[PDB]
């Protein structure tokens, strides 16, 4: 839910010190709601 | 000689929607994101 | 009118896309030292990214192509020959449907009377003295541009629609009406059919007799087509089972199917050919995207 | 036009449209070949109510015309008809590791399915066929042909004893099984030509080959050779020994016979060999989407 | 899409001239990958380092064919073929191309006299032979015949029958198949293929005879007695160790059919030969030919 809202709506930049270890966190599942797409994904243009 | 006379063709008669009397049942409105609409609905609130 | 303007815009977009594929922008500085003919050629500057059909120029002695010099669109066959001169020699579909066994005696003798000369007689003797058929003769493509010179020039299409040039009067494959059959639950099932050519042999106690079938089917899958064809051909298949083991001629199968290409369902029309008054019933496929696949054999 | 638009007849829910947003880039077959499609002809559910036979679904799935899901806007649903030899991105559904470089076929969905999670809407489901490697496609088709050859042998409890050992297979650390084969008459014709071609391999098999077994056993010794000796010693319905194997001036006859044997083996291979629909080049690290360069 | 190949070692001027001689050729490529070293270019990373002829035919079926287009100062431009379009191939093989022929890729014959077109510090360049399809079938059958009769002993005509196997002729161009006496230079040894073929020809009669006992009395008419004849003609005197036989621990028959159908998809590599190229026209003097690409 709301993932195209994230990928479309205007955002607030954050500290690069905070965005640090994202790869291993996402790999070892520290979060509960995450959606990662490796290729450039057109799933954010089909607005319904 | 072997005459050929005049060469004739048809007139395709032209159909507007609003000229036909089905448009008195109709009510036609453009809406440029009806391709992107999943479901339009209307709500009626009835009291007895 | 908020409709026809977008329509004309799409027309101009396709027109300019054709011009993009046809002509090339030149970034050579063009110093002005040129005459007006070279000027307009360097402004236009064609390339052949426009035709998109694959052809081959062809030299063949004119004795073999007796009605096929008149009716454009025919299957052609390569016949390699142990003579070192015309190592290759090109054969009409009807010219080999002469000694096909499917053809009835009336049609066979009629096109034999279309096919009687000494060169043809010698070539038919070569074909009969060949052991098998399918890899001493071979499928080659579709006729366009008969020249009829001394040794006649033929264009032949490997891939794409059948047309010489200027994209006009796009010819079609002309199949004899006797030599085709469509084994399907329902003929002309939903839409455009793939056209295949099947070579089937038969053995009447002396020698081998080959037979030329053309199938039209909605099935694209070669496995489905050979599964419907064993169902059609099972009887002579059992006869072949008797024959191939006592035989010593180097062949290994009952027949082989090979794709010609696509057709269209609404573009199948009947008719006849005539050369020297010999009316001969044919079924004319009209527009064909020629798509040759490999030979798939079945025993 | 190269674009088929699906429009559902029944209404849907927002959880359903989020599921269809998840399900993008999946091959879905259509029989219709029209510029518009609907929910009646979308997918494989309009055939999987008629007898549920895996061979039947496989045959008509061979007849189907495949498309790729794209751009689900509103209730509408774009399906691109993919062209020959071009590159396309495919999300995968088969429970497999999907190593790159291999060829792919398109298989009926295995009937271990639990929870029509992607969809189930108004007596209609979205039956999506799986995509598999060609090796396991041929493996499944070998199992089908073999169950034909065994269900021939009419039994009680031996059918169960064969099927429960046979059906669960493991390819690349994944267990799958295909239940409830009533062994209809259509498999019998498909197996009859295998029986015929094995009879011709028997008849046209040359003198070199059955001698080559015994000569390899006498000269060399290896583990494959041991298991082949175990087969040949265990089975004893044959023994027709031909005493003379001298092969004086037999060379062209041997070539002809070996060509015939190879062609029968090609026939039996064309029985079980299913058509490669996709060729993988680039795979995502998830093994969730991968690119292909092919159409049949 | 094109592919840049950068060489690993230095190159001689004679090597650059060899590349300019070979500026159009087919090369197989393992990884559909845009930047490739010459250590991974070619077929010699796979042949002469791995299994022999069965794996080789399988891998040559499954690799990416790609033709040379243009040579820069030290890099190779390799364009991969799109289906349904034309390309152009120079004539490496001895067998003469003619128009309208189907073409395929066979693994190269064991020739140490081939001059190993590049031999760059223990790496060498090996190409598959573009060859017509009828020859590919004939070469496959001759190779299998050599690999079958090479294991047999005490034939006093063995040398002349190996020579009459190795000599093939096709449109006046002779070649000798290098699988002579078992020099072992590259025999390719075909042992899995020959074992698989002979397991087919040994297990087939038993399996078909077991099947011939059941499900045939009325409707298996065209099947039964035809198989009686095929089985009867050749194997006229079968079941010589019988009487304690004609049983089936039905799992046993299951293992028979499962193994005999396993062997067929193992010998799938010798099953078919796909038409990689359909040559339409051939240039003069048989130097190169413009073909179209399929499969």
């Amino acid at each position: 839910e709301n993932w195209q809202a994230t990928e479309i709506l205007p955002k607030i930049e954050a500290p690069l010190n905070i965005f640090n270890d994202i790869k291993t966190y996402t790999a070892e599942q520290l979060f509960d709601n995450l959606r990662i797409y490796f290729g450039d994904d057109p799933s954010r243009y089909n607005i319904s | 000689f072997e005459a050929l006379l005049g060469i004739y063709c048809n007139k395709i008669e032209w159909i507007n929607f609003f000229t036909t009397p089905i448009a008195v049942a109709a009510n036609v409105i453009r809406f440029n994101d009806v391709s992107r609409m999943t479901l339009g609905k209307v709500l009626f609130f009835i009291q007895l | 009118m908020n409709s026809k303007s977008s329509a004309r815009a799409a027309i101009v977009d396709t027109v300019e896309a054709v011009k993009k594929r046809k002509y090339i922008s030149i970034e050579a500085g063009t110093l002005n030292n040129v005459v007006e003919k070279e000027r307009k050629f360097l402004k236009q500057f064609l390339s052949g990214r426009e035709n998109l059909r694959i052809a081959a120029r062809v030299f063949t002695p004119c004795e073999l192509l007796a009605p096929e010099l008149e009716n454009l669109g025919m299957l052609m066959y390569r016949f390699e020959t142990d003579v070192d001169n015309p190592k290759i020699l090109f054969v009409g579909l009807f010219f080999l449907c002469s000694n096909a066994f499917n053809v009835s005696a009336c049609v066979r003798t009629a096109l034999t009377t279309m096919y009687t000369n000494s060169m043809v007689d010698n070539v038919l003797s070569m074909i009969n003295t060949c052991k098998y058929l399918e890899d001493k003769v071979s499928l080659f493509g579709v006729t366009s541009l008969v020249s009829c010179g001394s040794s006649c020039l033929l264009s032949c299409v490997m891939q794409g629609n059948v047309y010489d040039a200027n994209k006009e009067n796009i010819h079609g494959l002309t199949v004899l009406k006797e030599i085709f059959l469509e084994p399907d639950w329902e003929p002309r099932q939903h839409s455009t059919q793939y056209v295949y050519v099947v070579h089937v042999y038969k053995e009447v106690l002396s020698k081998l007799q080959y037979g030329i079938y053309v199938v039209l089917t909605s099935f694209q899958n070669e496995d489905l087509v050979v599964d419907i064809l064993r169902q059609y051909f099972e009887k002579e298949r059992f006869l072949f089972l008797n024959y191939l083991i006592n035989s010593n001629t180097t062949l290994s199968y009952f027949g082989s199917v090979q794709r010609i290409g696509r057709c269209a369902t609404e573009d199948i029309k009947s008719g006849f050919l005539q050369y020297r008054g010999i009316t001969l019933p044919v079924i004319k496929l009209e527009n064909i995207f020629v798509d040759l696949s490999e030979k798939k054999v079945f025993v | 036009m190269e674009t088929v638009y699906c429009t559902f007849d029944h209404k849907l829910s927002l959880s359903d449209i989020s599921t269809l947003c998840k399900l993008m880039n999946i091959v879905i077959p259509i029989p219709a070949h029209h510029h518009l499609i609907g929910s009646g002809n979308l997918g494989l559910y309009p055939i999987v109510s008629s007898n549920k036979d895996y061979v039947h679904i496989r045959n008509v799935l061979r007849t189907m015309v495949v498309t790729i899901l794209q751009k689900v806007e509103g209730n509408q649903l774009v399906l691109r008809k993919p062209m020959t030899g071009q590159q396309y991105a495919i999300k995968n559904t088969g429970p497999f590791p999907w190593e790159k470089g291999d060829t792919l076929t398109l298989i009926p969905p295995l009937s271990t399915h639990s929870e029509e999670k992607l969809l189930k809407l108004g007596d209609w489901e979205l039956t999506v066929p799986l995509v598999v490697p060609t090796a396991i496609a041929a493996e499944i088709n070998i199992r089908l042909l073999c169950i034909g050859l065994i269900a021939v042998h009419r039994e009680y409890n031996e059918m169960q004893t064969i099927i429960d050992e046979l059906c669960s297979i493991q390819y690349r650390d994944v267990l799958i099984k295909l239940p409830d084969i009533v062994n209809d008459k259509q498999s019998m014709y498909s197996m009859k030509t295998a029986c015929i071609s094995l009879s011709m391999i028997t008849a046209m098999a040359p003198d070199i080959v059955r001698t080559y077994i015994d000569r390899l056993t006498l000269e060399d010794h290896s583990m494959l050779l041991i298991k082949c000796q175990e087969l040949l010693s265990k089975r004893t319905t044959l023994s027709t020994q031909r005493c003379g194997q001298l092969h004086a001036t037999d060379i062209k006859d041997e070539l002809k016979k070996i060509k015939s044997v190879l062609t029968m083996i090609d026939q039996i291979n064309s029985l079980t060999n299913e058509k490669t629909y996709f060729v993988v080049c680039d795979v995502s690290a998830d093994n969730r989407m991968a690119t292909c360069i092919y159409k049949n």
